[PDB]
């Protein structure tokens, strides 16, 4: 998954 | 004869944008991200997030730089700690899509 | 002399109760700190640049009663923060302010 | 030990 | 017939491009990047029959582009591809 940051 | 073809390839380069956008302490800036070969791509814009709101961070730009620290070439998992730990106003060097 | 009438002691002027509402984007934190003071929840502290800071609406001191329609009175914090957690929008406020 | 929330 | 989703946000385009021909409303191109090109659900040359509702065949290019000017969220596509 991509990470929110 | 002699038959002429030129400028064949002709490009007109990428745009390299550098925008400052503020990040509170601990709250995030509102941009998912994901790793594209070596270079770290954005992949969405929160709804209503800092990034959203300043116009100037969009899905698909590509994150070179981040107040003076190189972010392309970097396994995402770090861009998350680095930013993690940031605040005020942030630099971003970017290459949009 | 004979009757002497002292009116008014203990006079109080109650609380104000205030309803706001502050927009929350998924996953990103309002940026209030709270703490559980007996069995009522309060703001602690107010984050430098958050959606409540630049809303105007929250501040640290105000009594957390209700969050869109969830009883936040007597409700541990890591409760209040699993239940904020999982909001988006306009969420409504109900609070006791200091 | 306050949390964000 | 094709009967597609597509995100759009408040007052950004979705990247198509509209050519009318005769009644029927036509998607001629589709911009490198839009939610249109990253979704894959629009291609040129498709036919827009109905977007939300609302009937797209026999509408002038003009009134096309306000009705999508005040779209926002998911967007149903009913479509005739090429």
């Amino acid at each position: 998954p991509d990470l929110l940051v | 004869d002699e038959r002429v073809y030129e400028s064949i390839g002709q490009y007109g380069g990428e745009t390299v944008k550098i925008v400052r956008i503020e990040k509170a302490r601990d709250i995030p800036l509102g941009a998912t991200v994901r790793n594209e070969m070596d270079s770290v791509i954005i992949s969405r814009i929160v709804k209503g997030g800092a990034a959203e709101k300043s116009g100037l961070l969009h899905e698909g730009d590509e994150v070179l730089e981040i107040n003076g620290i190189e972010i392309r070439g970097k396994d995402v998992n770090e861009v998350f700690d680095l930013l993690s730990d940031m605040h005020g106003t942030l630099t971003f060097v970017l290459i949009p899509s």
